[PDB]
């Protein structure tokens, strides 16, 4: 099958910028390529077909180009609606194959995360479970690493992470990490820590608590 | 106007079968090719196959040969996608697609049909309050919704009152059951000065529990 | 007493004869002033008119050639007589009429040419197999009717051009049946195979080497082949004195004039021969199919009896074409041509079961009428054709020619010929309107107003210029 | 009656180009009348016949014309694991031409087409194709509704149902006043014949170069049939439009099928959904009844009347003999919802093989008496066989039975003078409608100007 290598995976840009998404096929497809758009939490819309032809209804600021096995999607003067996912698809050969996708994100000034750790509730402990939650709210860029430590030693088993899309207001990101243990295992230890590694600081942002003590 | 209207979200068990539909609106289904595409967060987009509803001839990606079965009924102006011997990996969003002008293109898309394969029974969530530990100018509370099925759940604070400065994170699948959390931030003079409640509704099992956040 | 001859009061001998066929003129000098010169021949002699001075032509009809009808069409270098008499002299005075007869015989043991023109599109594959001995079989049966048989063979499919012809892949051009599990010939329009010959085993062996081709559309290019088989005299080899049977076999519809435009062909058929040394029709891809009218013209011109030997799925079609092409015969061919032998024999009989008179070059002022005697001496008035005849039978026609007034030209000749026949009756007509005494007229006679007139036939006539 | 046969205007194309095979009047966006001329054997780039089109400005002196350029290159697209192919050699571009608004439609009925997929193929066949141009703007588009990507094996399995591979779309053409292009495709559905219709506006907006296979959603094709009466009928050999159902909002199609029902021939009147309203059957087999059709109100009652040509009709004569001369049939439309009865008038040719009725052109009202008139071609008529065009004038009871004027070909033998005709347009702006006559055999077109009645 024809491999469609789409790049970049994502880009941080602002309104009015002129950006370009590229797509590389494993072989020549002679302009038999289409470009697609998927706005956040919605279906797909056709942008380009046969390499350069605009789908009916699409703005003229969109434009396709390229030949052989290398093609490009260009958006002159980004609009607030253009921030979305973009995929390429080849139909030179069956089976049709798609690119990895490209997400256009809103660029802004860097911002360190607001970390907050939360021990297991009383209700959960009485049921036989124990979940330590760690919120990392409002930061930029999106790249962040969370690390759980029990009595100072790292823990990787039983961690559950969740991220939010770029916020509509401040264009920041947020993350929720949850370490779930049994009641019995939770009481074998005392110190519970979550370390946040962000580019806004060489030193990891640490938050923690001690069991029993408060 | 050309619109592709697909069936509602399906919720089935593994080993079973399901048949999604794609009804043409504002045009004849018989006019063009009708394709089916599978989307997953990790694996991304994958082409299942196509059908020419004018004669019923079909093409398939050899990956989907066996599970996928595309058909069409020009009478009801509808195309179908049957999936058999369902598996957790068949959990994906499925779109029906047709071209605009170019015979071979992929221009018009349906809204997409959500499929979820699971053996989980209708389980109600476990709502846990998340109060901070025993300082600053800003305080942050939380609420943990754990072990519910199926999706979704609506989470609000003080019954929709406290809306700004809130982060309800997407649900995550934890062993056939879903887990969700939500944080909220205010000033120190607000809490515990003012009562903050975590309202969670799960229409599936028909349960609307509410937990007031209490300090430690 | 007086009559139309005298009461008309004519001025000359010529005018006298123009009154009525019964009128006569007396050119005698010794004739009373009161006595008319234009009267019945009896009345003139009654008035002591000199017999030599009596001008009274009589309409007659005498034979010049009267060869006896042949008992056999065999032998001879075509000294066979089918019509009798062959030539007669006819004399008519103004507004008169004379009658004569003509005999026509369907002579026994007359030579026969049979050219077998065959559809060789793919459905005729089994047909080829069943006629592999037709030459000898046909020889055996025709021997009962004639001692001079010649037979030949030609084949057709359709115009070798898209869309009639498959043009892809390249293999399909060399072998149209490539996508099947057999081989067939490349497509051909019309090809002559065997010139008419009395060596009938040549027919058998040529046929055994023939094979079918394959084209796309049901209608075929047989009418192209009929035209060429007709107008290519020397190549097909039709004999001058022989019955010409063109046996057209097919199991499908046929292309007609103006169909060619679907192949981008708009040039009308020119009705000329276009089969060269390679024996293929070279104008197949550049010239349109012929029209029924043009086909009719050439068939008639070359005395070809066309036989539509077609399958039951298209007999109605060709029966209707047959009605638009007079002289054409239709027979029902089996799906494998297994019955084509008897079809041809029955056709040959039907062809020679009719005698139909035709007139050529008849003057405007002459009109003819016919009385047929078919069967056993049964007269049939107002009829110039006989049917239901058998070989060896003889019929006769009584003919009467009626001239209107008198024409300028005093000598003309026309022809009475049966349709398809070689021999004919030539009628040499002479219009006797003048008097003999006019040849000895006296211009500027001193008997006529001091030289102001001409003296002819015993009377004075106003000279030229008056 | 009042066409001027003394001072003609001659336009000419390249030798052997068949310049004048088809023609029409063309008005630009300013109302200026020109003459579009098709030349289906014009040489292309590879020194091979491909056909061509010429747009002749009006000049009393005539002369040479500039080319209306179209892409003559064969196309190839590798897509969907298939290979699409167009073949323009001997395609016959300009075998038909028609003008509507400021747009020209020129067709190549014999353009071939094939689709390759590994070892299989669709088969190389004349689907035909139409080229559209807006001369003033330079806009170009194409329309080829019979192109497909089904492989040969499939047709064989389904007994060749809906087989549009040999359509020859554009064989005949016409455009409704509303701007709907209607193409005749006599080879459609395995030579039954079909019609293809689509708005000109949608042809342009849906076309892109290099696609070769694209959808025109607003298009409408006629239907296949299992009735043997239609087999090899060449339905769409000729086409025309008019108002025959009493509903001015609807446009009815007139279709010629000259070999319908085992060469009996027929003409049918349909609604825009190809539902049959009437059928006129031929009088004589092989006469090619329906070779040409014409629509115009000749008796001035506001109701369109129908003329049908049967150029090969054999007239009965003395001694049970037939003579191919050609014949034209006039059908007057009755008042209100009623069927077209027997012909109101029969016009029959005189010259043997003259092909009277090969072409029939509405002239509008030539002598300006309130009745529309027509011209009938006999491309091989006249005492010399060089060709004649005969004018018949309208009247309260239909048409006159005798011609008001006869135009003898000014060209040599074989010119096919009158094979194409077009009237009802005042090209010199003198208030009288004029006549253009094609003579593709001579590669020329003659223009006859109408003058005040004498
Ligand atoms: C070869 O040539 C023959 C001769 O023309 C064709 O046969 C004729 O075909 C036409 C069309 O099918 C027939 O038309 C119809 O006539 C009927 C009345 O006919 C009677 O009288 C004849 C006299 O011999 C009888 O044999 C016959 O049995 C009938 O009793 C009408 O009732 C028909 O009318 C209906 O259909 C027409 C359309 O066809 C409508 O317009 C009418 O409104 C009505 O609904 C029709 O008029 C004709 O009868 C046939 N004649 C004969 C003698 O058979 C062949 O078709 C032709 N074949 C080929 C392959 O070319
Ligand atoms: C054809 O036969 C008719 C008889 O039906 C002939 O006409 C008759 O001729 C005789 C002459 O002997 C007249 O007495 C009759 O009055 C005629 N009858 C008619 C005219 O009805 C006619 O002469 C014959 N023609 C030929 C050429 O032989
Ligand atoms: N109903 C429709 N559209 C339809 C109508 C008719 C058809 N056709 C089916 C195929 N027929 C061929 C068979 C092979 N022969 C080989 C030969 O003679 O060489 C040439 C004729 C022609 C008619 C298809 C479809
Ligand atoms: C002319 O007619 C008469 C009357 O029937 C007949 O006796 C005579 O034989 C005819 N002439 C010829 C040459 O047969
Ligand atoms: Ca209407
Ligand atoms: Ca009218
Ligand atoms: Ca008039
Ligand atoms: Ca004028
Ligand atoms: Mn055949
Ligand atoms: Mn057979
Ligand atoms: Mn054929």
């Amino acid at each position: 099958d024809i491999l469609m290598t789409q790049s970049p995976s994502s880009m941080s840009v602002s309104l009015g910028d002129t950006v370009s998404i590229t797509c590389h096929a494993s072989q020549g497809i002679s302009s038999n390529i289409g470009w697609l758009q998927q706005k956040p939490g919605k279906s797909f819309m056709g942008l380009i077909y046969y390499g350069t032809n605009l789908v009916d209804g699409v703005p003229s600021r969109f434009s396709g180009s390229g030949s052989g096995a290398d093609y490009s999607l260009t958006i002159s003067s980004l609009d607030s609606e253009d921030f979305a996912d973009y995929y390429c698809v080849q139909y030179a050969q069956l089976p049709y194959t798609f690119g990895g996708g490209t997400k256009l994100e809103i660029k802004r000034a860097d911002a360190a995360p607001t970390v907050s750790i939360f021990p297991p509730s009383s209700e959960q402990l009485t049921s036989g479970g124990a979940s330590v939650v760690c919120f990392l709210n409002n930061f930029y860029p999106k790249d962040i690493n969370v690390k759980w430590k029990i009595d100072g030693s790292e823990r990787q088993n039983g961690v559950l992470n969740s991220w939010t899309d770029q916020d509509s207001k401040d264009s920041t990101y947020s993350m929720s990490s949850t370490l779930t243990l049994t009641k019995d295992e939770y009481e074998r230890h005392n110190s519970y820590t979550c370390e946040a590694t962000h580019k806004t600081s060489t030193s990891p942002i640490v938050k923690s608590f001690n069991r029993n003590e408060c | 106007e050309v619109q592709l209207q697909q069936s509602g979200a399906e919720l089935v068990k593994p080993g079973a079968s399901v048949k999604l539909s794609c009804t043409a609106s504002g045009f004849n289904i018989k006019d063009t090719y009708v394709h089916w595409v599978k989307q997953r967060p990790e694996q991304g987009l994958e082409w299942i196959g196509r059908i020419d509803p004018a004669n019923g001839y079909t093409k398939y990606d050899p990956k989907f040969q066996g599970k996928a079965t595309i058909t069409a009924d020009t009478s009801s102006n509808t195309a179908y996608l049957q999936l058999s011997s369902l598996t957790s990996e068949d959990t994906a969003v499925y779109y029906c697609v047709r071209p605009l002008y170019d015979y071979y293109a992929m221009d018009y898309w349906g809204q997409g049909t959500s499929v979820t394969v699971s053996s989980a029974k209708t389980t109600a969530p476990s709502v846990y309050p998340l109060a901070p530990v025993c300082t600053g100018s800003s305080v942050t509370l939380g609420c943990l919704v754990k072990g519910y099925f199926p999706e979704p759940v609506t989470l609000t604070w003080n019954s929709g009152s406290l809306s700004s400065g809130v982060h309800t994170f997407p649900a995550v699948l934890q062993s056939d059951l879903y887990t969700l959390s939500s944080s909220v931030t205010v000033t120190s003079s607000t809490w515990p000065s003012q009562s903050i409640t975590c309202n969670v509704a799960h229409p599936a099992s028909s349960t609307k529990v509410d937990k007031k956040i209490e300090p430690r | 007493g007086p009559n139309i001859c005298t009461t008309r009061g004519v001025s000359s001998c010529q005018q006298c004869l123009a009154v009525s066929p019964m009128c006569a003129w007396c050119s005698d000098e010794a004739l009373p002033l009161g006595s008319p010169r234009c009267d019945l021949k009896e009345n003139l002699l009654k008035d002591n008119c000199a017999p030599e001075s009596i001008e009274f032509p009589v309409s007659e009809a005498r034979v010049l050639e009267d060869r006896p009808l042949s008992d056999k069409g065999s032998g001879d270098s075509s000294q066979v007589t089918q019509v009798s008499p062959q030539r007669i002299a006819l004399r008519l005075r103004p507004d008169d009429s004379k009658n004569f007869s003509i005999q026509v015989r369907q002579v026994e043991d007359y030579p026969v040419d049979i050219y077998y023109l065959m559809d060789l599109s793919y459905s005729m594959k089994d047909d080829l197999w069943s006629i592999q001995n037709l030459g000898t079989k046909l020889a055996t049966q025709m021997r009962k009717l004639t001692s001079n048989l010649r037979i030949g063979f030609g084949a057709f499919v359709d115009k070798p051009v898209s869309p009639y012809m498959y043009i892809s892949p390249p293999e399909a051009l060399e072998n149209p049946c490539y996508d099947m599990k057999t081989t067939c010939l490349p497509m051909f329009g019309y090809k002559h195979v065997l010139t008419l010959t009395d060596q009938v085993t040549r027919f058998n062996e040529e046929v055994k080497k023939q094979s079918v081709s394959r084209n796309r559309d049901a209608p075929e290019g047989g009418f192209d082949a009929i035209m060429q088989a007709t107008v290519c005299d020397e190549k097909i080899g039709w004999r001058n004195d022989a019955s010409h049977l063109l046996v057209f076999t097919t199991d499908a519809k046929t292309h007609i004039a103006l169909d060619g435009r679907l192949a981008g062909i708009v040039q009308p058929n020119d009705g000329q021969c276009h089969v060269g040394s390679d024996n293929h029709y070279s104008a197949s891809t550049t010239m349109d199919y012929p029209s029924l009218g043009l086909m009719t013209e050439k068939l008639s011109q070359k005395n070809i009896n066309l036989i539509f030997a077609v399958t039951e799925n298209v007999v109605n079609l060709y029966q209707n074409y047959s009605e638009l092409i007079p002289g054409t015969t239709v027979g029902v061919l089996s799906m494998d041509s297994s019955n084509v032998l008897q079809l041809i024999v029955d056709a040959y009989g039907k062809i020679r079961s009719k005698v139909e008179l035709e007139v050529r070059d008849l003057p405007e002022e002459l009109s003819l009428s016919f009385n047929a005697t078919c069967l056993n001496n049964e007269v049939i008035p107002g009829l110039k054709s006989c049917m239901g005849l058998k070989i060896g039978d003889t019929v006769s026609f009584s003919i009467e020619a009626k001239v209107r007034g008198c024409p300028q030209e005093k000598e003309k000749s026309f022809t009475i010929k049966p349709v398809g026949f070689k021999d004919s009756l030539i009628v040499q007509v002479t219009f006797d309107c003048d008097c003999a005494c006019q040849a000895q007229a006296e211009p500027n006679s001193h008997r006529c107003n001091n030289g102001n007139g001409t003296f002819e036939c015993g009377v004075c006539r106003c000279g030229p210029g008056w | 009656l009042n066409l001027d046969p003394v001072q003609l205007t001659f336009y000419a194309g390249p030798n052997g180009s068949q310049f004048g095979f088809s023609l029409d009047f063309h008005k630009d966006s300013h109302g200026r009348v020109a003459i579009v001329v098709g030349a289906p054997r014009t040489l292309g780039p590879s020194q091979e016949e491909t056909g061509g089109v010429f747009l002749c400005p009006w000049r009393a002196e005539g002369g040479q014309c500039p080319s209306l350029l179209f892409d003559l290159r064969d196309e190839t697209r590798n897509v969907g694991s298939q290979t699409l192919q167009t073949f323009k050699a001997r395609q016959g571009l300009g075998a038909s031409v028609v003008s509507w608004s400021d747009v020209i439609v020129a067709c190549a009925p014999w353009q071939h087409w094939n689709v390759l997929e590994k070892t299989e193929e669709a088969e190389k066949t004349p689907v035909g194709s139409c080229f559209l141009a807006q001369p003033e703007s330079g806009r170009r588009a194409e329309y080829s509704p019979c192109r497909g990507n089904t492989l040969s094996r499939i047709y064989v399995e389904n007994d060749f149902s809906w087989d549009k591979r040999y359509c020859e779309a554009g064989f005949s053409s016409v455009v409704t006043q509303a701007g709907e292009l209607v193409l005749g495709a006599p080879g459609g559905y395995y030579f039954l014949g079909l019609l293809a219709q689509a708005p000109v506006a949608d042809i342009f907006s849906s076309y892109r170069p290099g696609i070769l296979l694209w959808h025109v959603s607003s298009q409408s094709l006629s239907f296949d049939s299992s009735n043997p009466e239609y087999f090899d009928g060449y339905w769409g050999y000729s086409v025309a439009v008019g108002e025959f159902d009493g509903d001015l909002n609807t446009t009815e199609y007139v279709v010629g099928a000259p070999t319908w029902s085992w060469t009996l021939g027929a003409v049918e009147i349909l609604d825009s959904y190809y539902q049959r309203l009437h059928r006129l059957r031929g009088e004589q087999m092989a006469s090619y009844f329906g070779h040409s059709v014409a629509v115009t109100d000749v008796n001035g009652d506001g109701r369109h009347d129908l003329l049908v040509g049967a150029p090969l009709y054999m007239e009965s004569r003395a001694d049970r003999k037939l003579a191919e001369v050609g014949r034209v049939y006039l059908f007057l439309q009755p008042r209100g919802p009623h069927a077209l009865g027997a012909p109101s008038l029969l016009l029959t040719g005189t010259q043997l093989y003259g092909r009277f009725g090969s072409a029939i052109a509405p002239l509008g009202d030539l002598d300006r008496d309130g009745y529309n008139d027509i011209a009938v071609a006999a491309p091989y008529g006249g005492p010399s066989g060089r060709g004649q065009v005969l004018v018949f004038l309208g009247q309260s009871e239909g048409l006159r039975s005798r011609p008001s004027q006869v135009l003898d070909s000014p060209f040599p033998t074989g010119s096919a003078f009158g094979f194409s005709l077009r009237g009802a347009v005042d090209i010199d702006d003198n208030g009288y409608p004029d006549l253009i006559v094609g003579a593709y055999g001579a590669n020329q077109v003659a223009v006859y100007r109408a003058q005040p009645v004498v």
